[PDB]
Order: C-alpha cells, then sequence, then structure tokens
C-alpha cells in the first residue's frame, strides 16, 4: 500500500518538477525576448554618472529647468529630471510624440520614485546619480508622474506632468 | 496515482500562467 | 529542571507574538487608507505619540516583518532540532540570544516611539533616523548568530556521538537554514557596519544610497526565506501528522531545503531592477536565478499537496476531492497552515511576475508589491506560527487548550485568512492600477479614482482584520511534539545532501560570483550624499 503510494507520489512529482522547469524556462526565454524589442529602453542604464546633490540645483543641466528639454538626435530628445521633496522639474516636461526620449533624472535630497502613470517607465531616483532611461511616447496628452518610493510626509502629494504634444 | 496533488499544482500552474501572462499583456500595452 | 529549554523557546514565542499584536495595530488603519477612508484621528487619540501614517508604518513593518518573524524563526529552529536530536542547547548561549534580543528590541523601539527613526523597514539613505535605531536593529539580529551557533553546535555534538549516520531531518533543515541565514547576514551587517552606524553617530557626512541599497537586499531577500521556513519545517514535519497522514519524502524535503540554501542570497537585484549604476546584463543574471529559487516552492507545493491527499485517503475520503473534506477542519492547528499554503499559491505566483526583469516596471512600489507579500509573510507564514499555538504552547507550558478555545482559535485563523485574502485582491487590483506602495493615499482622496472597486476591498479587509485581531488579542491572554512519520519506500541523494560543508562553500561561492563583481565596481566609486530627515 504505502510502498505503492511512495513510489507513484514520487513518479508524478519527477514530472511535475520538469514541467515547472520549462515553464520557468519559457519565461526565461520570453524575458529575454523584451530585453531585444525597443520596450526594453526603460531598463535603466547600467552606467554609474555622479553628481553632486548639494551643487545640482545650483549648476548644470538641472539648473535651468526651462532648458531641460534638448534636441540630442534627428528623433531623439534628452531631459533632465530633477525629482526632489516634493516634486519635479520641469513642471510639465513637455517632448513631442514618436520621438525616442532618454530622461536623465535625479534627486538633490532623498531617494523618488519616477512611475510615469500608464507607461512602463518606473525608475528609482538614487541623491547623487543619475538614473538614466529611454521611452517613445506614442499618444500624445497628460501623463502623470507618480512618486511611489516613501521620502518624507509629502509623499503621498508628489506628482508630476509630462505633456505629450502631437 | 496522486490525483489530488496534481489538481493543486494544476491550479498552481494556472494561477501562475493567468498573472505570468496578464502582467505580460500589461507590459507590451504600457510599452 | 529537565527541559529549561522550554522556558527560552516560550520567551521567544511570547515576545513576538507581542510584537506582532502591536505592528499589527496599525494594520486595519493602513487597509482603511488603502481604501480611501482615512481613520488617523481616530489612531491619534489611542495611542497619541503617534505622528504619522509612515511611523505607524514604521512600526508595523519593523515590528510584524522583522521582530516577530525572526523571534519565531529561533524560537522554531533551534527548538524543534533539540527535541528531534533529544538534546540540550547551550543555556547559556539561549538565554545570550534571547536578552540581545529583548535589550537591542527595547534601543530601537525608543525612537520608534519618539518619531526619531520613521524612515520603513528599509531604512534607505539618505533617509537618516536616531543611532540608537540602527544601534538597537544591530544587535538585534546578530542574536541570530549566536543561535546559529546553538544549532551548530548541537548538530556537531550529535554527529561526535554518531559518525556514519546522516542528519536527521529537521535538524539537516535547521542547519542548512541558520548557514543559509549566516551568508545571507553579511550584507546587512556590512551596511551597518561600514555605513548605517558611523553615519548616524555622526563619524561620517554621507552614505552612496546605491551601495547601501544593495548591501541591503544582499540581506533583503534571503530573510524573507528566513522567515519562510520555520512555516516550511512544521509544514513538512509535523503539519502530516495534524492531518492524519505522513510525509510521503524525506529527501525531497531536504531537497527543497538544501536547494534554499543555495539559492536564498544571490538574487537580491529583483529588489534593485529600478535601480541605476547596476548592470542590466547583472539584473538578468539575477533573474535567472530567482526563477531558479522559485523551485524549491514548486518542489513543496506537490510533496505537500501529496502528504494531505494521503492523510485524506487514509481518513477515508475518496474522490478528486473527498480526501480534502475528509481532513481535520476542526484542528487549528491543521487547518491555519493550509490556509496559509492556499494564499501562497497566487502569493508565489505574483512572485514569479516580480522576478522577470521587466515585468517588474509594472508593478515596482505599486500595491502589487505589498499584495503579493501579505499572501507570503504576513498570511502563509503568520497563520502556521498562529495554529502551533494549539500544540506547541501545551508542550512548552503543559496548559491545555479548551473546546472553546479551540473554536475561537479556528475562527481567528479564517477571519484572518479570509482578510487577506481580500487586501490581496484590492492591493494587487490597485498596484495594476499604478497605485503606489507605501502611501498616505486617503490624504489624497480625489488621486485615484480608477481604484474605487478594490479600494471596497480594501476597507472590508480592514474590519476582517480588525475583528480578526481583536478576537486573536482576548484569545491569546486567555491561554511530545507532533512530529509526522515518513512514509515507506534514495540514501545516494540523502548522502550527498549531507557533505554539508561541501554545500556551504557552494553557497558562499554562487554570492561571490553574484555580487563581486558589482561591489567592487561600487566601492570604486563611492558617492556619499548628506542624511535628510524629511518627517
Ligand atoms: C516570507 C515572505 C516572502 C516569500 C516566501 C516570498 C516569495 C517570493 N518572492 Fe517576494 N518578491 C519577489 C519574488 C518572489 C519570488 C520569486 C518568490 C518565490 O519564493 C515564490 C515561490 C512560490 C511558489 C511558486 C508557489 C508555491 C505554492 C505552494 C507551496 C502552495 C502549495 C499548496 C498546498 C499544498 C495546499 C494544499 C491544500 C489543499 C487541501 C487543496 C520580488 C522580485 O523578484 C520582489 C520585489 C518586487 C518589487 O518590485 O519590489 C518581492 C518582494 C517581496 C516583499 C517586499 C519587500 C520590500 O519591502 O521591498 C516582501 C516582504 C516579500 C516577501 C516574500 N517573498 N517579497
Ligand atoms: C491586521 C493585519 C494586518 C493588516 C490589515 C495589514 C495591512 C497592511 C497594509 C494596508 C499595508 C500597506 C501599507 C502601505 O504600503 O503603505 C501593510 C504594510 C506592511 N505589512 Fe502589513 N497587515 C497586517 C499584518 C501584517 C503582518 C502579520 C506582516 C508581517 C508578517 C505584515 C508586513 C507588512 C510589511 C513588511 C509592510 C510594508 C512596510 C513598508 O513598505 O515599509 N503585515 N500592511
Ligand atoms: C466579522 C468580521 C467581518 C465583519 C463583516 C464586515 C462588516 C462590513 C459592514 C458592511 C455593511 C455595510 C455598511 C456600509 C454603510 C456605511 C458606509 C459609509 O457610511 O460609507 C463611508 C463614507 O463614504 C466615508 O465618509
Ligand atoms: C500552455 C501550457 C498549458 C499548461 C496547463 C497545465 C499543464 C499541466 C500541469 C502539470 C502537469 C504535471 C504532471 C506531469 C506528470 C507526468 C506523468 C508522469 O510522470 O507519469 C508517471 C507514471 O509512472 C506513468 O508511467
Ligand atoms: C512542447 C514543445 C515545445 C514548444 C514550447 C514553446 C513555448 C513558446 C513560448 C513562447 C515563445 C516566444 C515567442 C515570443 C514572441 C513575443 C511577441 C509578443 O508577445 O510581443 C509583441 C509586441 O508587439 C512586441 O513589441
Ligand atoms: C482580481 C484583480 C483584477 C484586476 C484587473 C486588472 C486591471 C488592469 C487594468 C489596466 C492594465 C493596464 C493599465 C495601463 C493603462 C494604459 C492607459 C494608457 O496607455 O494611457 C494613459 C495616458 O494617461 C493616456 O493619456
Ligand atoms: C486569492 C487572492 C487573489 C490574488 C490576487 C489577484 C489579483 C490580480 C489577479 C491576477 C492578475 C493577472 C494580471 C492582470 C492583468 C490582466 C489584464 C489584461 O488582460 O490586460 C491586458 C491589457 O492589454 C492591459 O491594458
Ligand atoms: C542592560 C543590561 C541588562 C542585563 C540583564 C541580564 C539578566 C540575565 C538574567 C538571566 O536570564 O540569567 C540567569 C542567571 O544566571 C540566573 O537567573
Ligand atoms: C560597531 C561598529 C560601528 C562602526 C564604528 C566604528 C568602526 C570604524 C569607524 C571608522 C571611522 C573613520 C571615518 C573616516 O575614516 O572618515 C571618512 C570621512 O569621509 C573623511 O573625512
Ligand atoms: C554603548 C551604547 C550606546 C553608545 C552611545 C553612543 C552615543 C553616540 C552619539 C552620537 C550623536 O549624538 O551624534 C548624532 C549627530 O546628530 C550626528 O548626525
Ligand atoms: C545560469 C546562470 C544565469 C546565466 C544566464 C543569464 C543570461 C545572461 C546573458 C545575457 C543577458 C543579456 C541582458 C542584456 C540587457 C540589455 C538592456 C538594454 O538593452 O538596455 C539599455
Ligand atoms: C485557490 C486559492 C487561490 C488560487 C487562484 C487565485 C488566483 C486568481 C487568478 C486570477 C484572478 C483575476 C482574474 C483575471 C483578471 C481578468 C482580466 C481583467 O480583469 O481585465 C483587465 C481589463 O483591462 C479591465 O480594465
Ligand atoms: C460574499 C461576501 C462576503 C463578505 C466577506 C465576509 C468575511 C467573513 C464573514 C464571516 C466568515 C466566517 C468564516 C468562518 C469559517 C470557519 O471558522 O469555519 C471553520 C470550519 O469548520 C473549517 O475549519
Ligand atoms: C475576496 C476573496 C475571498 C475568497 C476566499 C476564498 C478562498 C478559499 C476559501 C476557502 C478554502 C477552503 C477549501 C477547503 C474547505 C475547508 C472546509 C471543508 O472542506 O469542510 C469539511 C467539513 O467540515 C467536514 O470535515
Ligand atoms: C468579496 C466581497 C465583495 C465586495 C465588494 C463587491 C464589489 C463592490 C464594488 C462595487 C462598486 C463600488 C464603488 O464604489 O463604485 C465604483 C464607482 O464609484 C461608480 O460610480
Ligand atoms: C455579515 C458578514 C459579512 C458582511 C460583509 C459585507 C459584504 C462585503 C461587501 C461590502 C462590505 C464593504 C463595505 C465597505 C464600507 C463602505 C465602502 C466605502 O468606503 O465606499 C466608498 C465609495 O466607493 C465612495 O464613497
Ligand atoms: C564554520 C562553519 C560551520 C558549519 C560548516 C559545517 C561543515 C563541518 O565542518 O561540519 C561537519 C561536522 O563538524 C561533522 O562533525
Ligand atoms: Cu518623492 Cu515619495
Ligand atoms: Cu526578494
Amino acid at each position: 500500500d504505502e510502498h505503492k503510494a511512495h513510489k507513484a507520489i514520487l513518479a508524478y512529482e519527477k514530472g511535475w518538477l520538469a514541467f515547472s522547469l520549462a515553464m520557468l524556462f519559457v519565461f526565461i526565454a520570453l524575458i529575454a525576448y523584451t530585453l531585444a524589442t525597443h520596450t526594453a529602453g526603460v531598463i535603466p542604464a547600467g552606467k554609474l554618472e555622479r553628481v553632486d546633490p548639494t551643487t545640482v540645483r545650483q549648476e548644470g543641466p538641472w539648473a535651468d529647468p526651462a532648458q531641460a528639454v534638448v534636441q540630442t538626435g534627428p528623433n531623439q530628445y534628452t531631459v533632465y529630471v530633477l525629482a526632489f521633496a516634493f516634486g519635479y522639474q520641469p513642471n510639465p516636461i513637455e517632448v513631442p510624440q514618436g520621438a525616442e526620449i532618454v530622461f536623465k533624472i535625479t534627486s538633490p535630497d532623498v531617494i523618488h520614485g519616477f512611475h510615469v502613470e500608464g507607461t512602463n517607465i518606473n525608475v528609482e531616483v538614487l541623491p547623487g546619480e543619475v538614473s538614466t532611461v529611454r521611452y517613445t511616447f506614442k499618444r500624445p496628452g497628460e501623463y502623470r508622474i507618480i512618486c511611489n518610493q516613501y521620502c518624507g510626509l509629502g509623499h503621498q502629494n508628489m506628482f508630476g506632468t509630462i505633456v505629450v504634444k502631437e | 496515482k496522486p490525483k489530488g496533488a496534481l489538481a493543486v499544482i494544476l491550479v498552481l500552474t494556472l494561477t501562475i500562467l493567468v498573472f505570468w501572462l496578464g502582467v505580460y499583456a500589461v507590459f507590451f500595452a504600457r510599452g | 529542571e529537565a527541559y529549561p529549554e522550554k522556558k527560552a523557546t516560550l520567551y521567544f514565542l511570547v515576545l513576538g507574538f507581542l510584537a506582532l499584536i502591536v505592528g499589527s495595530l496599525f494594520g486595519p488603519f493602513q487597509a482603511l487608507n488603502y481604501g480611501n477612508v482615512d481613520a488617523y484621528p481616530l489612531l491619534k487619540r489611542l495611542l497619541p505619540f503617534v505622528q504619522s501614517y509612515y511611523q505607524g508604518l514604521t512600526l508595523h513593518g519593523v515590528l510584524n516583518a522583522i521582530v516577530f518573524t525572526q523571534l519565531f524563526a529561533q524560537a522554531i529552529m533551534v527548538y524543534l532540532p533539540a527535541r528531534e536530536l533529544n538534546m540540550r542547547p547551550n543555556m547559556g548561549l539561549m538565554w545570550l540570544s534571547w536578552w540581545m534580543a529583548f535589550i537591542g528590541l527595547v534601543v530601537f523601539a525608543l525612537p520608534l516611539l519618539a518619531n526619531e527613526a520613521t524612515v520603513l523597514y528599509t531604512f534607505y539613505p539618505p533617509l537618516k533616523g536616531h543611532w540608537a535605531f540602527y544601534l538597537g536593529a544591530s544587535v538585534f539580529v546578530l542574536s541570530t548568530w549566536v543561535s546559529i551557533y546553538i544549532v551548530l553546535d548541537l548538530w556537531r555534538r550529535w554527529k561526535a556521538a554518531n559518525p556514519g549516520k546522516v542528519t536527521p531531518l529537521v535538524t539537516y533543515m535547521a542547519v542548512v537554514f541558520w548557514l543559509m541565514w549566516f551568508l545571507a547576514s553579511l550584507g546587512l551587517v556590512l551596511e551597518f557596519v561600514l555605513f548605517l552606524l558611523p553615519w548616524s553617530f555622526g563619524l561620517v557626512e554621507g552614505v552612496d544610497p546605491l551601495v547601501a541599497r544593495t548591501l541591503f537586499w544582499w540581506t533583503g531577500h534571503p530573510i524573507v526565506y528566513f522567515w519562510l521556513l520555520p512555516a516550511y519545517a512544521i509544514i513538512y514535519t509535523i503539519l502530516p501528522k495534524q492531518a492524519g497522514g505522513k510525509l510521503v519524502s524525506d529527501p525531497m524535503a531536504r531537497l527543497a531545503f538544501l536547494l534554499f540554501l543555495l539559492l536564498s542570497t544571490p538574487v537580491g537585484f529583483h529588489h534593485q531592477f529600478a535601480d541605476p549604476g547596476i548592470d542590466p546584463t547583472w539584473k538578468m543574471i539575477h533573474s535567472v536565478l530567482t526563477l531558479f529559487v522559485a523551485v524549491p516552492s514548486l518542489m513543496t507545493a506537490f510533496t505537500v499537496a501529496a502528504s494531505l491527499e494521503f492523510a485524506g485517503r487514509l481518513r477515508g475520503g475518496r474522490g478528486l476531492f473527498g480526501w480534502i473534506r475528509a481532513l481535520p477542519w476542526d484542528n487549528p492547528a491543521f487547518v491555519a497552515p493550509v490556509l496559509g499554503l492556499l494564499g501562497f499559491i497566487p502569493g508565489g505566483a505574483g512572485g514569479i511576475v516580480n522576478a522577470s526583469f521587466t515585468l517588474d516596471y509594472v508593478v515596482h512600489n505599486t500595491a502589487w508589491v505589498p499584495g503579493h507579500f501579505h499572501l507570503q509573510v504576513a498570511s502563509l507564514v503568520t497563520l502556521t506560527a498562529m495554529g502551533s499555538l494549539y500544540w506547541l504552547l501545551p508542550n512548552l507550558t503543559g496548559k491545555p487548550i479548551s473546546d472553546a478555545q479551540r473554536r475561537l482559535g479556528l475562527a481567528v485563523v479564517w477571519l484572518w485568512f479570509l482578510g487577506m485574502m481580500i487586501m490581496a485582491v484590492g492591493l494587487h487590483w490597485a498596484g495594476l492600477l499604478n497605485v503606489p506602495r507605501r502611501a498616505y493615499i486617503a490624504q489624497v482622496p480625489d488621486a485615484y479614482p480608477h481604484a474605487a472597486v478594490p479600494m471596497v476591498f480594501n476597507v472590508l479587509a480592514g474590519i476582517v482584520l480588525l475583528v480578526a485581531l481583536l478576537l486573536f488579542i482576548y484569545g491569546l491572554f486567555s491561554v511530545p511534539l507532533p512530529f509526522a512519520e515518513v512514509i515507506s519506500g534514495d540514501r545516494r541523494l540523502v548522502l550527498a545532501m549531507d557533505r554539508i560543508g561541501f554545500w556551504f562553500a557552494v553557497a558562499a561561492i554562487l554570492v561571490v560570483l553574484a555580487y563581486g563583481p558589482t561591489l567592487v565596481q561600487l566601492f570604486g566609486h563611492l558617492n556619499p550624499v548628506p542624511g535628510w530627515r524629511l518627517w
């Protein structure tokens, strides 16, 4: 009885472990795929870029919000975003649709989310690092920026805005 | 044969699959 | 006298459930908040030291996710092996370990209760809390190092007496588990030692937020497996008796556990998928190894389902589903872990979503995450702890559980389980609506209107769990270990898995290989930045 059940349970567990493992592999293959598309742009560049959080509001690309949007290609724009307590400059960020947007976001105080609602933009912002991400907005309109990394008592009311023009 | 255990891991696979394919889908929608 | 290990083990349980009660008080308030309802005026009247939602949230996570969990882990994963070996722990160390825990707890609790350390249970720099938080917490966590020694002592002493014997199952679980925990703990010890302590004492002016995050999540994942594996130990070696059956495979159990020693630690970057400065190839690698570490639980699901089925067919249940009803749904020690096991299905599921590199950008730092992990720690671990109260409290105190007390226990378990299911729905759903975690949203009520429906779920969960908690306080204040047999049918696997030093080495090498290259680059380019107090 028991020696038959321990045999059968185990013979079937073995199939299950094979199967689950393959599903896991398929997932891995599917994740690989995303890595090869443009949708992979939202993965932060691997890339250390230090900056001084004490001077970033006072010298450099972050120090004149109104010129933070800079054509860097024929169809690419770099945007220098400051994420601070409690908010984002510029407000708003204006970019052309269909243009590839390189966001270069840092913080002058604490860590901040940059989760662009309705998109896959969702990056952490660490003081003294520049986070780099890419998106091409595909519909024009207002997108809301949320902060999803607790940063003090103003956390719940820290939003920003990206306006995509046609 | 352990039909009961097999059921459980069946519900599991499906739950996993819905979750995972569910969010793969949302990902491409938002990308 | 003959088991003063009971007295210590007990002290551990009581303090953790102490921590759980106090922690959970903030729970229903945070649930109503995620149902767009601000009840905090009410809270700030009962507990007028509470100055913010975020201070309550710290208390909650720290007391529930670190304090309860660990104390429970120390209770179970010291005592159980000792009883299996019928041997005595070093009671000098076992009391040292408890005191470091108690004294460390008090020492960080002070700033917490004083709005001096309202960082979360993650304390990410530059957010800067009181020195006593980092000191306090330091001592608390190192209390488990002592525990690690205790059990390796026990094991070695036993292996002295019994060479050419393989390690016995529970103790083999306990050893691979404490070995895993030491390895895993280093990142955070490193973080405290090189960074957090010097910083809060004023010795250094900055910490590098990226490097602190990285050293943190080195520890920050395996800590959850260190929460999980006491409940696993019980689900494996006690539960199958509670249900009326047996463990279907001893090696299968060891294998799961061994896989956890190898794979719990080298995975941390899946908390850092949205971090800058970490290299995407290294993020893919960790993604791969994190899909791998979900394997011992895929395995566990089967071994355990099989064991329950075996129980319910022994107990005369016939069908595809006969076996389920034939089980002891009158025994809260059976019911509670089985319910957690259920909610772990979707919990594991969401866990596997979070681990895919690019899928994380959908859900990262939304309400999805807390949804995922309440299923895992707040339910499956906690319910396992809760229901064990019904065999463990007798075994430690000699006090019986009445019928009435048994019934009250079933109710709580069920209320708590259902609450958790409901909140889990509300939270996953809000997360998919891009509702963020760690947010006092009731305070911006017109902000997430697309989330009305999952908000109803969250309110309901709020009062369901409030009542659950209220009952559990009332019940707890009102109040041979049932090891299962293994079933009859490899000595080759079992012997190889017992080369424990060997496996420990591999686990150590894998960390070096998974974290080394990236931490070297990090330490060559530190950018410490000033602390802030924004609460
Ligand atoms: C003790 C608690 C924890 C467990 C266990 C746990 C499991 C997993 N997690 Fe997780 N999770 C992640 C990946 C997973 C994966 C791959 C697993 C795996 O271990 C899951 C494997 C499990 C399964 C595949 C399911 C097995 C099911 C079973 C065993 C059911 C058996 C059924 C039976 C026998 C019932 C029979 C009954 C009948 C009678 C029918 C990732 C990402 O890669 C993140 C980061 C997300 C982000 O963006 O920040 C994360 C974040 C969290 C957070 C938030 C941390 C924070 O504050 O920032 C915490 C607290 C947490 C806890 C825990 N986590 N997790
Ligand atoms: C009465 C039961 C409880 C309720 C209703 C409940 C509710 C809550 C809510 C609504 C959140 C999300 C708050 C936010 O993201 O801002 C939260 C946070 C949290 N929960 Fe609980 N929960 C309870 C019990 C537990 C238990 C038992 C655990 C530990 C085993 C736990 C661990 C956590 C942790 C770690 C966090 C995240 C803290 C952070 O992000 O810093 N909860 N819970
Ligand atoms: C026993 C454990 C679980 C207990 C069972 C759950 C009890 C929930 C009650 C449901 C009845 C519905 C009553 C709803 C009526 C009041 C709603 C209300 O007044 O709304 C709040 C308002 O919008 C803010 O200002
Ligand atoms: C899109 C993909 C669809 C997924 C939908 C669910 C997939 C099935 C789930 C689990 C199967 C696990 C069972 C595998 C068991 C193999 C049978 C076996 O090993 O049988 C041994 C026996 O001795 C005979 O000789
Ligand atoms: C049993 C025999 C073994 C057979 C088992 C094979 C399992 C196949 C699973 C996935 C294939 C991957 C296909 C990847 C295509 C993904 C494309 C997609 O979904 O994205 C489109 C979007 O428009 C882009 O931007
Ligand atoms: C039990 C749980 C059931 C839960 C049910 C799941 C609900 C998922 C909803 C949306 C997924 C995708 C959301 C992404 C929204 C895309 C909208 C968009 O692309 O545009 C917004 C922008 O602001 C235009 O100007
Ligand atoms: C028992 C406790 C329950 C556990 C918690 C369950 C709550 C969420 C469940 C499944 C999420 C599945 C993924 C959700 C995404 C599916 C929506 C979809 O199909 O969206 C595609 C569309 O293109 C996008 O805008
Ligand atoms: C046995 C214990 C639990 C085990 C199993 C529990 C897992 C539940 C799985 C899916 C729930 C959600 C259903 C899937 C959601 C449907 C998609 C949807 O709602 O559509 C989105 C659309 O964009 C609208 O806005
Ligand atoms: C919002 C989400 C809420 C949905 C939450 C539901 C999730 C699963 C519920 C119950 C699982 C119980 C399954 C097994 C049933 C146990 C009771 C039983 O089988 O009764 C036997 C009888 O007592 C003779 O002994
Ligand atoms: C008798 C034991 C079980 C009974 C359990 C009842 C069934 C669960 C369904 C709803 C309860 C939730 C009621 C939540 C309280 C009011 C909801 C709310 O706050 O709604 C906001 C609304 O969308 C804008 O004002
Ligand atoms: Cu900025 Cu939260
Ligand atoms: Cu993790």
